[PDB]
RNA sequence: AUGGUUUGGCACCUCGAUGUCGGCUCGUCGCAUCCUGGGGCUGGAGCAGGUCCCAAGGGUUGGGCUGUUCGCCCAUUAAAGCGGCACGCGAGCUGGGUUUAGAACGUCGUGAGACAGUUCGGUCUCUAUCCGCCGCGCGCGUCAGAAGCUUGAGGAAACCUGUCCCUAGUACGAGAGGACCGGGACGGACGAACCUCUGGUAUACCAGUUGUCCCACCAGGGGCACGGCUGGAUAGCCACGUUCGGACAGGAUAACCGCUGAAAGCAUCUAAGCGGGAAACCUCUUCCAAGACCAGGCUUCUCACCCUCUAGGAGGGAUAAGGCCCCCCGCAGACCACGGGAUUGAUAGACCAGACCUGGAAGCCUAGUAAUAGGUGCAGGGAACUGGCACUAACCGGCCGAAAACUUAC
């Protein structure tokens, strides 16, 4: 029943689709570059979800121009204006902390059928 | 359930883990056993989920109790009377009894027994 | 998070390929460089053709770095690798071209230059 | 490190005087008829006919 | 003047402000308090109001805190604290049966908790002190983690008192000050407190206007 | 003229033992002040310095070389202070140097050998009696016995600082350059609390897997091999994480700037007085604190019953309010103490549900020659967290624990 619920469902942020460790997603962030307003998309395979209710993260990794990158969001951030699913991996894992070892080839991730 | 405080029992988590599964198999053998009061006391939990396994009797319930009670009759007395005993009891299948100090090293003593009111 | 004796790749074409950080600026006795400080460091690693030669005490800015480092928005950002930029005394980059991404510190720290320059900002 | 000087006595006396037993306190109990004292700690033993009274 | 009320810290949570910032809060159930007496300097030479608060079952009260609430005139509580104020025209706002409650207290305001600190037992030099260990090799023989020196040699001839050296931690009554208050739920006796504020859940704390900030 | 911080001189001190340098760990004090603070004169235009006063609150970096101190150098910094204390600190550590025994080089000696010359190697013992100090209890006292909440005499802690932005590119200045005073933001180092986030840990969690033995065999599991090894991993504890702090204001002052003016018909910041004036001092902030023996205050509760000697006091017993032990426990803890609960009960365990961790159980069916895969099925398993639930254990119970009066005044 978790105390703090009453004060955590205040805040928490509907909305937020369906995925799991593994899947392929864009998330949408909205950035602000000389007090204006527009969305940069991180695009890349969510590698971890730690789960808190309101204090929920995930994790989405990327690789950009040779250099490995990690993005860590809360779920319920503000920031994040909207979370786009492509599509759902197939792996045995909860964490896929091994992908930080592996490229290219050998760092695809099972689609699945 | 929730592991010990301090340092575990008989000198060594293995050790604990062998000295908890025996006493166990002992009391559902015999139905109330004697040993010092802490290990009883940690006795308590462990002999209470594995009456909690043996009273939804299963298969898969069968194989949970057995890859810790290692013998076999007392694998059957426990899923053939002592789970169908428990029925319609939830919780405190046990009880535990303080009795006199042993006397080599004055260790504190207690009884352990299955509940048998109902 | 970098320190003394930390070694860093160069994400620049300055020649340099790799160099040693020897201080890290920004008050007595700071320990870490994270994203945007800026550090003095030695050229260890140089290409053969390049301006620069080893041996140099040059000053760099960081732009990567493997330790994860929190945001205001309570968002988090990590990369691969540790990296570099070499500048002057005017925070401008010594090279003409930056190699990967870069994070958004470097904006809030007044480093427009290698922002506008680099292949992307994150 | 080693003792410089002898104890006094009083000295000795007093620091000795901490090591002592203190009474376990009693209860009454009817066994088998007869009342006889036992530990509050073993009271329901006792009553099951689990304490040895001589 | 200064307010305050007693309250239970609940927990901490997490929360995002208006410019999408997250904002780590305290949950403080600043329950409501009902004054049970008040110091004045003609009596006992200090101005100051004392309130209680939480719940406790009559029969587990002994008779002479029961007889002081009687006196009083309210039903007894769990705690009692005392707030010292300034002067009485700071103690003319307060009347005895006065029910306090969380709305003192406004978005953005500025708060001193007080709490009991976290206990940590018996604790070495490198923990309750700070000090720096010794090596971990290089020939150090068992004194890895021993304070090393402790005084002088001849003129000082004895330690000073103050040297800091092992001993209990913690469980000392600890104030943290400039607090900020980013919400106060009326519904629920509940105030939004950004920051960690001492002791473990479910213990008692005061929540006062800060001295400084205030 | 000071000092015993340098080498000295004396040999009063120890040869029935006073560890010899640096380093580490931990200090404490002085001010002859390195930075920050306040001033004065400038051969001070401003900037910036010179230089001199007052000021000891805090601060005063990391490396290369050498056994080093010392020193030189490299990057910084507001600054990289000088000294006392057995040139502080080996029953706290080291053993690199010096200072045994081995061996070698140069030199000296016929030789055994030698060298405030070099070189390589070379046992650092101890269960803390007393004082001291850091914590924690027991006893008694505080003129009846108790219980809440407190005042504080008196102490302890903390005290650092930078960059940038507005005022302002003005004052000054041939221009260059460059402000005073005052508000704001963001930092570094240090400290405290804390665990929402990030990260670490994880010896009763989940999964994979190697070798071997066992469960009659298959299937499914278990014991051992560092928890066998790996991949994760909630609670608790933590920092690398989060939040907060150093204040503002007042008082008396230092150097100094002054006002009103005598002795000394003027003058003189002075002998009478009155003001300003600093990170130093007193308050102010945080914490401890009535064993503060002047042992405090405000309240509330009990506020009574016998027996003995010779009734002078005493002694004994039984009680009240209340407390302790036993009992169930704790994120409280070495023990003790502290805190909570004790059937008029959710204190712990179990059980039920949720949260969370793992990641798709068994059995069966299907596909495949098989390895194996898919369905049943966000499955199964499970600790700490949350809520229910008296099912188990907190018990037909013991020990402590309340008043001489008198004097004077009203």
């Amino acid at each position: 029943m978790n105390t703090l619920d009453f004060v955590d469902q205040a805040s928490l942020r509907d909305d937020i689709p369906t995925f799991s460790p593994g899947d392929t997603v864009n998330v949408h962030v909205k950035v602000i570059e000389g007090s204006k307003e527009r969305i940069q998309v991180f695009k890349g395979v969510v590698i971890r979800r730690q789960g808190g209710g309101i204090s929920e993260t995930f994790t989405v990794r990327k690789e950009s121009y040779g250099v490995g990158v990690e993005r860590t969001f809360p779920v319920h951030s503000p920031n994040i204006d909207h979370i786009d699913v492509l599509t759902r991996g197939d792996v045995r894992r909860a964490k896929l902390y091994y992908l930080r070892e592996l490229r290219g080839k050998k760092a695809k991730i099972k689609e699945k059928r | 359930p929730k592991p010990t405080k301090g340092p575990r029992l008989g000198g060594s988590s293995s050790h604990q883990s062998a000295l908890l599964a025996n006493l166990a198999t002992s009391l559902f053998e015999h139905g109330r056993i004697k040993t010092t009061e802490p290990k009883a006391r940690a006795l308590r939990p462990y002999a209470e989920k594995l009456i909690t396994h043996a009273k939804k009797g299963a298969l898969h319930n069968r194989r949970e109790v057995m890859k810790k009670i290692r013998d076999k009759d007392v694998v059957h007395t426990l899923f053939a009377e002592i789970g169908p005993f428990y029925a319609d009891r939830n919780g405190g299948y046990t009880r535990i009894i303080k009795v006199e100090n042993r006397k080599g090293d004055n260790a504190p003593m207690a009884v352990i027994e299955l509940v048998r009111e109902k | 998070m970098i320190q003394q004796e930390s070694r860093l790749k160069v994400a620049d074409n300055t020649g340099a390929k790799e160099i040693l950080c020897i201080r890290v600026l920004g008050g007595s006795s700071r320990r870490y460089a994270g994203i945007g400080d800026v550090i003095v460091a030695t050229v260890k690693d140089a290409i053969p053709g390049g301006n620069v030669k080893r041996g140099d005490v040059v000053k760099a800015v960081v732009v990567r770095t493997v330790k994860e480092r929190r945001r205001a928005d309570g968002s988090y950002i990590k990369f691969d690798e540790n990296a570099a930029v070499i500048i002057k005394n005017d925070n401008d980059p010594r090279g003409t071209r930056i190699f990967g991404p870069v994070g958004r510190e470097l904006r809030e720290k007044k480093f427009m230059k290698i922002v506008s320059l680099a292949p992307e900002v994150l | 490190a080693v003792p410089k000087r002898r104890m006094s006595r009083a000295n000795t006396r007093s620091r000795r005087a901490q090591w002592k037993a203190e009474a376990p306190g009693l209860v009454t109990v009817s066994v088998a008829g007869q009342q006889r004292k036992v530990p509050r700690r073993l009271l329901k033993a006792a009553r099951l006919g689990l304490v040895d009274l001589d | 003047a200064r307010k305050g009320i007693l309250g239970t810290k609940l927990g901490m949570t997490q929360v995002f402000d208006e410019n999408n910032k997250v904002v780590p809060v305290t949950v403080v159930k600043a329950g409501p308090n009902v004054v049970t007496r008040i110091r004045t300097t003609e009596r006992d030479g200090y101005s100051a109001v004392q309130l209680a608060y939480g719940e406790i079952s009559p029969r587990k009260v002994i008779k002479p805190v029961a007889g002081q609430f009687a006196a009083a005139g309210v039903n007894p509580r769990r705690h009692v604290a005392e707030l010292r104020l300034d002067d009485e025209a700071a103690v003319a706002e307060y009347e005895v049966g006065q029910e306090l409650t969380a709305e003192i207290f406004s978005d953005g305001a500025y708060v001193d908790v007080t709490g009991t600190s976290k206990g940590k037992g018996f604790a070495g030099t490198m923990k309750r002190h700070g000090f720096r260990g010794q090596g971990a090799a290089h020939g150090a023989q068992a004194v890895h983690r021993r304070p090393g020196s402790i005084g002088g040699c001849a003129t000082p001839g004895r330690v000073f008192k103050g040297t800091r050296m092992s001993g209990r931690m913690g469980n000392d009554r600890v104030t943290t000050q400039n607090l900020k208050v980013h919400k106060v739920d009326a519904e629920n006796g509940v105030l939004l407190i950004k920051g960690a504020i001492p002791g473990r859940n479910g213990g008692l704390v005061v929540v006062r206007s800060a001295i400084k900030r205030g």
